[PDB]
């Protein structure tokens, strides 16, 4: 997310015994970096 | 050429050459104004 020129991320790595679907539960996420970019953003692509 | 020399040059820097022709070593910090929040800023003391 992006608020008040800073861009925000929360992650979490929960492990799961279900390929099919994300499960049924309830895991918060905890925040990670901060970083004060900035540049706003309105667009996201992914790489692999 | 006529009227043509390499527009770049060495100057040959010696230890005994006078002090203006020495080579000083120069840094310059370009700074700006508060346009954005700030990133690089000087340490914050912190009392006991
Ligand atoms: C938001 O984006 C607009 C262009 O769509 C830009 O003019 C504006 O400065 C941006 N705001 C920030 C905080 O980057």
């Amino acid at each position: 997310k992006n608020i008040d020129g800073y861009f925000k991320i929360y992650s979490k790595h929960t492990p799961i015994n279900l390929v099919r679907d994300l499960p049924q539960g309830f895991s918060a996420l905890e925040p990670l970096v901060d970083l004060p970019i900035g540049i706003n953003i309105t667009r996201f692509q992914t790489l692999l | 050429g006529f009227n043509c020399y390499f527009p770049l040059q060495s100057y040959g820097f010696q230890p005994t050459n006078g002090v203006g022709y020495q080579p000083y070593r120069v840094v310059v910090l370009s700074f700006e104004l508060l346009h954005a929040p700030a990133t690089v800023c000087g340490p914050k003391k912190s009392t006991n």
